[PDB]
Formats: C-alpha cells, structure tokens, sequence
C-alpha cells in the first residue's frame, strides 16, 4: 500500500507570510494527490485536487505543486484561519491512503 | 546578430508592476518557444515560465508564487513578461531564452536587471583616476575611472569604446545611503599613454545615459 | 444503404458502448485488489480506448481476473470493430473495381 | 488509375500529415503537465509514428486529456490508414483472380 | 519534478589539469541533459546537448558524458577562461529545471 509521508509534523509561521507543507510518496503517483484542511471540531475539506488543480471556493492563496513522488502544498501570506490540520491523500492505487498529517501554527 | 534583445534595467517602486520585453531575430519557426528565467544575485537559474508564439499559449512553474503573466506579440517578434505586485524579493536578472522545441536553450538574451526600491533613479558621476605626480611608473601604468552616486544598477564600463579590453578590471559596486559606487581599472604599456587616448565608457541603462572621460595625466 | 455500412456503423455504436461499460465494469472488478490503478472511471475509459486500439502503452492494465475477463471483451470488440471497417472497405474497392470492369 | 490505389496513396498522404500535426498538438497540450514526457517535437514524432503503428514500446505517452485525445486521432487514422491499404490489396488479388478465371 | 544535483559546490584544480563537473538527477532522464557556462557578470551559454553533443564554436576542451542519472561534464587541461560557474538543465519531463551550479577555481 501507499504510505503517504507528511514532515514536519508541526510548521510554525509568521503572519503574512508564504508556507509549504510536504508529502512525500512511497512510490510513484503521477499526480493523483488531493489537498484536505480540517479545523479544530470540523470535518475535511478539499484544498487541492490532483495536485495542483484549484477548487471553487477556496482562496486563492491556496495552491499545490508536484508530481512522482514528492507534492507541495502551499499558501502566500498566511492568516489566522488557515490554522488548521492538512493532510494529503492518493488515489493513485488501490486501496487509498491519507498522510499522516501536518499542523499549522502561526 | 543578436538574437534576443532585453532592455538593461527596470526600476520598480514595491508594489508596482512592471513588462519585461524580448525582441527576437534570426530564424523563427512554429515550433519555437521563449524562456524566462529568473537569477538573484549570488544565486543560480530558476526557471519562471514559458511560451509559444505561434500559438500563445503560456506554461509557469508551479513551484514558485505566480508574479508572472506571458505574452507574445508575432508581428513584431517580440514576447513579453508582465511581473506584478513586487517586492525586494523579485528583485533580480531576468533572462529571455530561446528554444527550438528540443529541450535546450541555444541562445539566451543579456538579461533584464530589476530593482524592487522606494529610492529615486540617479546617472552616475564619472571622474578620472591617473597618477600622482611622484608615481614610479614601470613597463606599464595603471589608470582607471571613479564610478559614483549612481542608482539603480547596473553600469556597463568599456574603455575606449571596447577596443580596449586586455587588462581591464571593473570592481563590484558598492552600496551606500541608496547609492552605488564602483572603479574600473586600465592597465596598457606606459610608453602607450598618453600619446595613445585611453577613455572609459560608462553607460547607466536605468537613468537612459552614457558619459565618456578621457583619462589625461595630472597638470 | 449497403450491408456492410450499416454494419460497419453497427460496430462503432456497439464499439463505443463497450468502451462505457468496460470502464465501468474495470472499476468495479479492480477496487478492492491492492495495487490496482485501474480504479478510477476517467483513466478507465482511457484504458479502455487503448485497449481497444491494441496500442500498448502500458501505463495501465487489470490486475484481477474479472478486470481480465473485461479487458479480453474490450479487445475483441475492438478488433472485430475495426477489422469489419476494413471488409466494409474492401466490398466497397471489390464493387467499384467490378464496375470499372463493366461488369 | 484505380479507385482502391488513389485512396490508398491519399490514407498515405494524409497519415502523414496527421503524424506531423498530431506531434505538434501533442507537445502543445502535454507541455505545463508536471512529468509529462512527450514535451520535445523530435521525439513527438517518434511517438506518434509507434502510436500510429500501434507498436507499443511504452517508452512514452500522454498524460493530459487532450494528448490522449490527439492520441486517439493517432491511433484511428493509422489503423485506418493501414486497413485501407489490405482492402486495397485484397481489391487488386480478386480483380486478378477473376482474370485467371476467363471472368 | 525533476531535481538535479551538482556537488560539489566549488571546485579547485590546477591550472592545465583535467577536471570534472557532476550532475545527478532523482530520477533516470536519458542522456536529456544540457550544460551551460555563466561567468562573472555574463549571460549562459550552451556548452554541451544531450550529455555529450558537442555545440559548435566551443573548445574541442570540453566534453560530457553519463545517462541516467549520473553525468559528468569535462574539461581537459583547465584554462583561466574556463572560470566561471557551470550549470546543467533537464528537458526529459516537464517543467524543465536546472542544477544548483558549480564554481570553477583554479
């Protein structure tokens, strides 16, 4: 199975600034990875689809880049209400995987 | 003859926007596509984007935040790099690139310096740099010209209008209350000079000027 | 309209209608099996193009033996597609030549 | 001249014209896809010569949707192409059969 | 995408001496690797296409070789003029993308 490998686990940053988070793949994936944010109490919510490809209603200081084996998630100038979880998800092969996980803190 | 043609510099105020150019010649096909990359000082190459003409459409690295849009305009062969919302950290070379859809830049232009400052445009002051009058001089002499108070960079300094190119040795600019300043040093068999002109050619791209100064032994 | 245009058009709607499917149904067969790639319809419904084709990338493939079973019906309905295009041609060239012939 | 030759020499022609089309649009739509392979016209060539051979060595392909689809194009003119030219042939064997026959 | 590594960052040889420039790439490429020249205050110029295609109007001095993912770009007996930075670019997959260089000194 694909073991999806999200570090650092916690990325602290000052306001208004540019940040990335990484997952990395234990195999290659093309491109099938798909962004998610979760805030505290809340469910999941798509950032990113296929790695780099943008969702309405999302920000657009929200985007993602990548492919093979290592993606970027990242996010110009950040603010208060992207603290959050953010996880990474493959769809590339079967059965579907998430990662582990990285925490924004500012 | 050059193939690709880029302005010298750009002077943009933090925030501004600013459009790049490139002027191509030589051999044009369909399949020709134009490169930007993008250099800091003391850095290596980071590719910006691409496009092709013939057909207009454009490609951006994904990996970096989106300060870019490109366009092309066919009839006069020229393509163009609109960078918006800058900051000191776009500030930088920008170079244009040829590529015949092979994968390799077989030409590149002489690159786009661009400044990202609030300060204001200043032409350089040029002044001679010869021997005092108790200088021993050997089987050569050494001359040279004071380039200062200038903004922003860079400055292009030739002497005697390029022919002259052995022994020639420009410093790095240096800089100081929003101003820069650099020396560049001549150095030609003694018995040459003077009887043989030597002058330094200073062009300032930013400020559209270009000022010579012969170099004269002192009174 | 001839015999062998109608079938001929036959064979293209029955064609594309085995591509749905199979895409479809490969999806279906290969979820589940660990390892598969062929689990998503978009790239199904390209797998299933190429594998009507007989190209060969490669790229993607079954891994169970219902995604399989799918795959070899895709073949053959391709093949067999494409290969009645081909007498649909061939009785067009044979009637015309005839008559170049004054028969 | 025959029917069955001048469409043979036209499939020709015109294959050839969609190989070099096809590598040009292929370039066109696969460049700005990250990992794409097909992103140079000289190898695009190649590629669309196996693609329309259906050869199959995998060593590239197109991963964007309207690289397939030119793919597809590819694909179809070939296999058309190449079954023109049996119809043909097959055209040319019973016109002469026919005469070995007295008909 | 493709990273291509060139270490290490600054090389010293003796003047008329063989040296050796190398680029690694994270993953096999083929021999779709470039190199160009920088020297102070220049633009880049084409050295070597293809890992070991020769580019007219370059030194007979300078060659390259590898495929892969390991390639080396060398010059043969080094030379003052030979001084500057060195650079090599991959064209295999998209986003094309360059090494992070390397200084020569003599």
């Amino acid at each position: 199975d694909i073991l999806l490998t999200q570090s650092p686990a916690i990325l602290s940053v000052s306001p208004g600034e540019r940040v990335s988070f990484s997952c990395r793949a234990s195999q290659s994936i093309g491109t099938d990875i798909h962004w998610y944010q979760q805030r505290t109490n809340g469910s999941p919510r798509l950032l990113i689809k296929y790695a780099s490809e943008s969702i309405s209603g999302i920000p657009s200081r929200f985007s993602g880049s990548g492919s093979g084996t290592d993606f970027t998630l990242s996010i110009n100038s950040v603010e208060s209400e992207d603290i959050a979880n953010y996880y990474c998800q493959q769809s590339n092969r079967w059965p579907f995987t998430f990662g582990s996980g990285t925490k924004l803190e500012i | 003859q050059v193939q690709l043609q880029q302005p010298g510099a750009e002077l943009v105020k933090p925030g501004a926007s600013v459009k790049l150019s490139c002027k191509a010649s030589g051999y044009t096909f369909t399949s020709d596509w134009i490169h930007w990359v993008k250099q800091r000082p003391g850095h290596g190459l980071e590719w910006i984007g691409e496009i092709i003409p013939s057909y207009g459409r454009a490609n951006y690295n994904e990996k970096i935040q989106k300060k870019a849009t490109l366009t092309a305009d066919k009839s006069s062969s020229t393509a163009f790099m609109q960078l918006s919302s800058l900051t000191s950290e776009d500030s930088a070379v920008y170079y244009c690139a040829r590529e015949r859809g092979d994968g390799y830049f077989a030409v590149w232009g002489a690159g786009t310096t661009v400044t990202v400052s609030s300060a204001k445009t200043t032409p350089p002051s040029v002044y001679p740099l010869a021997p005092g009058s108790a200088a021993q001089t050997n089987s050569m002499v050494t001359l040279g010209c004071l380039v200062k108070g200038y903004f922003p960079e860079p400055v292009t300094v030739t002497w005697n209008s390029g022919s002259l190119s052995s022994g020639v040795h420009t410093f790095p600019a240096v800089l100081q209350s929003d101003l820069y300043t650099l020396s560049s040093s001549v150095t030609v068999p003694s018995s040459s000079w003077p009887s043989e002109t030597v002058t330094c050619n200073v062009a300032h791209p930013a400020s559209s000027t270009k000022v010579d100064k012969k170099i004269v032994p002192r009174d | 309209s001839a015999l062998h245009w109608r079938a001929a058009g036959a064979a293209t709607v029955l064609l594309v209608i085995v591509l749905l499917a199979g895409s479809y149904l490969a999806v279906l067969a290969e979820r589940g099996a660990p390892g598969a790639q062929l689990i998503t319809y978009p790239r199904a419904l390209w797998w299933s193009v190429e594998t009507a084709t007989t190209v060969g990338y490669g790229d993607l493939y079954p891994v169970t033996l219902w995604g399989r079973c799918v795959a070899v019906v895709v073949m053959v309905a391709g093949i067999t597609s494409f290969g009645l295009v081909t007498a649909a041609l061939a009785t067009w060239f044979v009637g015309r030549e005839q008559e170049r012939r004054g028969h």
